[PDB]
């Protein structure tokens, strides 16, 4: 059967829901809590879990469909995959936020920015061609600029309603972000069928 | 105490299943004449470096000052090995060893990769890609793997195909790579594709039925793509009667000097191919003159890996 | 002023409760939006994640910060000060894994999935067997229930997630508990009134 | 364009800044008799490993080496002490050295060159070296510039002692003191039967530098080498005290194993490690000639600077 | 291109004889219960330490920061790997790859771990003899030595091991007369050091030893006299009581087996329990190794 | 008790005489406006080996290099001029920059003779200011330096890269042999080249001459004689700055001057001591670095090899 | 058979006059030669001597211990070593040397290097060894070096040039060196003319 690993956040909701659409047992409601591991009518053995946990389960073949967002798939420093489908919901993005007179400031130190993605934020000052020191936070980047910690960081802006609440602005649009469906390479080679009918159904809707 | 993360550690049985397929291996390769030949376990850095990413070699600084790195690959220094012969014949060569390359930790990857594989040069073009592909197909009878399965493309079908596409290779590639097929779509929105090129893209991405991908191919009136079609199809045939190969148009050579046929072979029970090969000429040409280059390569690790979940 | 950090979670209560008993003034509203407040005891608190509440001591945003012991041991930080210590949580690391573990003799080597590396890795180190450790940021029980990982390195702390899932303790690994911090600098020049809250706090 | 995580990069304001202290400090030097010797940039790894630490392995990790044509192993300068201790062995005269060094050492941080200023001090009168560097080392903190800054002073001896009366349990007490850690300490004096003093003295030593405070503390401990070592330290927070007030730190680690007794490091409030860092340790002269007095310290210009940036703001 | 002086380039008809021999040894082994392992390539610096200069050894720096080393040595990782054992049996094991050194490496070799004393240090010199008959060459010697002797020889030199050593080493004749003339030392002793320096005839030596009046020494003496009278039959064993141990941990037998082509040993084995200290308790360890590279030169170097 | 060979021991006195010069070079670069900078100790190999000069200088043989975690390869402070070159390039106010530098650079060496492997440099670098003002504000300067120095025979020389690659084209294009010719002045060489072809009377005379003689009056004469515009234009401009320094310090001009870089420009320039088989102080200008990196701007700046100066100052005063 | 190699320098006599004492087949008719004993000799310079016994091109070799010294190679045997002559390694220089107290390190010249070097390693005192391969009393004399090591005999040479031995290095003399491999089989051959050469 086809195994599946969902990211227990809202992208649980927007794939539980896409299911729906395509017309599946979609079940995750019911033994929402304390189970991880479930079963449906066409035959899909569903895991949840976060983003990157979502990722090691198909990396290592626990589940051959994972669906995750893009703003993981970046940052995971994992590949071997399939992007087969692309469920393009969320209006996520990645940005460079920061105080207003960022721009017109001039720097003498390196330009210390705060980010849960530092892999990201590497990549992003790379093909901008400046060195920077990289502060990671797991937590809520906004307050990096706001104690003292960073100057500016990376982060995802969806509403921007964050930032403004802290007066901070975007100062440039990294990339968009959105919830994607990756595929074990070796099941799709396999069990080639089932995966291209889902994904076939999955766009349908 | 304990060990580092930068080296595996293989069971006695692991050991004891290895060395049997060896054995099996190195009686099939005798067989058909391949000589094997242990590389070098230091190489000059420059020799890599020039067709990869240093970062991913092992290498450190010798007595005169210079950079020497272990070995990282077997082909090349064979390759070498069959330039330093004048003789104008055909050389069969066979390794049994392990390359040496960095990995990220905590992930599972191994540094430590054992490997063997043949490599043919200077025998003639037909009978060599006809000869290797059957090698590989009864290398991987030995190996005890069930399922399995031995994907062959085209790299000239592959490169026709880039510049089919508005020549943008630096994007195609990672479509295919990823199978992106909304990343396809869109791409195909941008420029004004024809129906049979578009056709074409959207179907090889997902499948290798002979037939279907067949009229595609034809339909395209390209020369070179149906040329390339047609070259596959024959070995599909060929080699039917020993396992049935499949064809994978939207297959990406694994290395940019990759001639044109390429092929590699996976197992149900292995995320990585367990054996990968394909004809590559152009290595040849960075010390020698033009010949017949061709040789594939069996990733123990990978197989063994495979053995194991497969006994589960 | 005196900068605290604390760690959003459960110890967040912890704090402001011991804080409470302290006779400082908590401001509870802290159900409250904002990032970072003042008390009238000269007290500009801030929170977090763990790790993060770590990384602000860690540049100096803040003198004391408390977070769990757990976090302090695979956080590859190092320089700072574990003045107090309030024994609450009844939180172990430990090693679970089904119970028939101890007794398989399997040729192969043992993957433990877990949420610290670093503290999966040492522990291991100290009993003498290499192994494969398989990272999860979450729910590590799955680990061995969908195959993963043979057994698991995470915190008990009533034990009602592992027998929930038919997982036994095999060995418990350390103790664990939330801890009070002090950045090494701030200790050199506001030691006293460090010291003055590390005494408050002690009852 | 692009550089190493291995290199450090000083900006022209930097090195102005820093290139004038060491005008000053020069003068300062150059004024109490100091003469300045640059140590050669490769050694071999087997004087440092070797004089470093003892009973253990010390660390090559840290070290930038590589081999020789002849087949050695030579290391970068990693110390400046050592080249100058044997720069004193070398001396056939028995007569006191003022060596003092301006330039940087080579190792690797695990995480993110190291320039330090120092003088050493070999074969003066016991007494009068501990006061002359103590001195001097006050002297150099007022021309280094930074507002806030506290000078502390400890005793090997001190400590040594008081590892021993504590069920001699140095390789634990140790850890504790450096993570101040006072719960484990409490669980340390727990599981033995210390002294009421002892005790009252372990917990104390850890969280305060209250002259009054400690000297009763010691001195109900009746025991004369805690005592001892206590009031020398006293003697020079009074004698000391006119130039800049003076710290005594009892709960202070030994930074080298080979300390002999006074010990002493400086900070700056805008400076997270120890601007200035210098002690007494005989030791090492042993490791070639006599016994002998050897005692200086040494400025971490880095962390200056950096002190004196984030200091501005 | 050219290549670096470490490393090293067989020729296929080097490579079909090295497999060969693998191969008879392999079979050999295996009769004789001997399980293979493949240590990792891999090993922390900080582990090179037991055998007692990092100079020899290839290393670089790994992704967090500490010293790795290429396989510099394959008795200690198979100890290591004895020791990740809580059940207390003897154990055979048996390796076939290369060690990666500096100096101006593929060996084949052999570990008893856990076995009865008296019954190790026999099974193990039948099995150098044994395999050594496999090899396929023509001249060769088997040479025995013991530590302790040694030892013992150095204590009774006023205790100058450091010297005697030397001595030893370089079958410095003329030195040696001059360390006896330097310690008169007693007629028996002298008589001694000036012949184990060059002979091995048994009844030469044996009456020199007993002469001595050293219980040690001739002890010693008796335990390889022993052996020579055991193995006689498989090969005639040679006794050199000149044998400098070429490692400080040894604990008392140690043997090399030469071939008449190769300057270098192409074996060399020996007991050494101290080793297995360093991890678990006290228990018999000895194994020997045969260096394939110089047995190959040999093999070549033969036919003409 | 004894320190690898592959390091050089400076004496008390050394250090005291050097850190002396140190001083008053200081006060006068701090007074012509340079600002002193620190080059990191560690280079990418990359940076270093992107070059290749006129002679033997830039070669991985000579650079103490090693492994770096990512494993990458860098190498001990080489060179000083590329660092401060490339300080210069991550510049974003197109304005002249007055570098100066006083630390050692590390190169091997043969074993067992007294070559030092611990090369202690002290030179400044100019990049931006106006072409002539550079060329002159730099000449100036390397005087002033020298006269700090305490040397008591010296002498200043200086050339023309145009002047030399111009004569090579005359020479039939024969830069790979005119310049080993130069650089050994192999007398018997230059005859036997001048034989094989057919140069004119004037070029012929030229060669044999320049390779050995600076008085300006006799070789003002056989350049003006070939008649090339190049020829005579190049020196022409040696000669005014002959001219225009000859107060400061009798200048020298070697026609027959080889350049060290490849990449040399124009000017160069380099003094001698009597007391020293090395040079004291070698420059010139080398616009071409500044290419590698941002655009073209007039890049020019000498260095005193101090190891030298301090070797001629002790062979000196005996 | 047994393979010989011997010094062509004076040690050549030593050799070919100590072969005769012990009776073997003198034959001083060259201008690689076989005798009635069955050894085929070989002649060359001392580090040659050494470098055909290391290669194993001869058995058994005849060098003074002062190459030995110098030489980095130490895979041999030293059985003889006929006591023949008095050369000594010193260090040389003028009178006023130890008297002299400079301030830096001093400069010694040799031929050879590195015993030198050893030597002044032993004293505690680093420093900087200039080679020479001919003559190295000009060292001293124009203002290369401070001091020198070399081979004292006579001290003929020293005094004819204002220069005396500031202290005994170490003893000099032929030695018999033989290859290792030579040793362990050839053993009794080997041995019959080890204890054959030294009755003299
Ligand atoms: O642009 P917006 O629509 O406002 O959404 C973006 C915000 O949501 C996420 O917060 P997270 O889930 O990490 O919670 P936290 O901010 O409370 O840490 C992210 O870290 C941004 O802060
Ligand atoms: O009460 P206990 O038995 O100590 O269980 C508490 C667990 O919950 C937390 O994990 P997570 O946030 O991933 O939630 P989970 O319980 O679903 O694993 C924590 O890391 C423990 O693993
Ligand atoms: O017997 P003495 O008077 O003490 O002389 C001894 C010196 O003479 C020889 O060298 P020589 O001067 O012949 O130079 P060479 O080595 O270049 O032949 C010999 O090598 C000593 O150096």
């Amino acid at each position: 059967m086809i195994k599946i690993a969902i990211t227990k956040g809202r992208i649980q909701k927007q794939v539980t829901k896409l299911l729906e659409n395509a017309d599946y047992d979609v079940e995750p409601i019911l033994n929402l809590g304390r189970e991880l591991q479930i079963k449906t009518k066409d035959d899909l053995q569903i895991i949840f879990g976060k983003p990157n946990d979502v990722i090691t389960f198909l990396e290592h073949g626990i589940v051959d469909i994972g669906f995750v967002g893009k703003d993981t798939l970046d940052e995971n420093d994992f590949d071997d995959y399939y992007e087969l489908l692309y469920l393009k919901i969320g209006q996520c993005i990645f940005a460079l936020a920061s105080y207003p007179d960022f721009s017109n400031k001039n720097f003498q130190r390196h330009k210390r920015i705060a980010s849960k993605y530092p892999r990201v934020t590497k990549k992003y000052f790379a093909q901008k061609q400046e060195d920077i020191e990289i502060i990671k936070l797991e937590g809520s980047v906004e307050l990096g600029p706001v104690v003292g910690l960073a100057d500016a960081i990376v982060d995802i802006v969806e509403t921007g309603n964050t930032l403004s609440a802290n007066g901070l602005e975007v100062i440039e649009k990294i990339s968009d972000i959105s919830t994607r469906m990756i595929v074990n390479k070796s099941s799709f080679k396999f069990k080639k069928d089932k995966i291209i009918e889902m994904v076939e159904r999955l766009e349908d809707a | 105490y304990l060990l580092p993360e930068e080296s595996a550690e293989m069971t006695l049985n692991q050991v004891k299943s290895l060395r049997q397929i060896e054995g099996r291996l190195r009686k099939l390769f005798s067989l058909k004449n391949y000589q094997e030949v242990m590389p070098p376990s230091f190489e000059y850095t420059q020799l890599y470096t020039a067709l990869f990413n240093q970062e991913k070699m092992f290498q450190f600084i010798k007595h005169e000052g210079q950079s020497i790195t272990l070995r990282y690959d077997f082909t090349l220094p064979l390759v070498r090995l069959y330039s330093q012969i004048k003789d104008s014949t055909s050389a069969r060569y066979s390794y049994f060893g392990k390359i040496f390359r960095k990995e990220k930790r905590h992930k599972g990857r191994s540094t430590e990769n054992y490997q063997i594989g043949i490599e043919l040069f200077g025998e003639s073009a037909d009978k060599s890609e006809l000869e290797i592909l059957s090698l590989a197909l009864q290398v991987i009878e030995q190996l005890g793997l069930n399922k399995t399965v031995f994907e062959i493309g085209s790299a000239k079908f592959f490169q026709r195909l880039c510049q089919l596409a508005d020549g943008s290779t630096e994007l195609l590639t990672e479509l295919l790579l990823k199978k992106d097929l909304s990343g396809l779509n869109a791409f195909i929105e941008k420029n004004n594709f024809s129906k049979e090129l578009r056709g074409l893209l959207k179907e090889i991405f997902i499948t290798n039925e002979l037939s279907r991908l067949e009229n595609l191919v034809t339909n395209t009136k390209d020369d070179v793509l149906i040329s390339s079609f047609d070259q596959l199809k024959e070995f599909s045939e060929k080699l039917s009667m020993i396992k049935p190969i499949i064809i994978d148009l939207g297959m990406v050579p694994k290395m940019d000097y990759y001639t044109d046929l390429m092929f590699k072979a996976y197992s149900s029970a292995a995320n990585q191919p367990i054996l990968s090969g394909g004809r590559y000429d152009q290595l040849l040409s960075n010390f020698q003159e033009e010949a017949f280059a061709i040789g594939f390569c069996c990733h123990m690790d990978t197989i063994l890996k495979a053995l194991e979940r497969q006994e589960l």
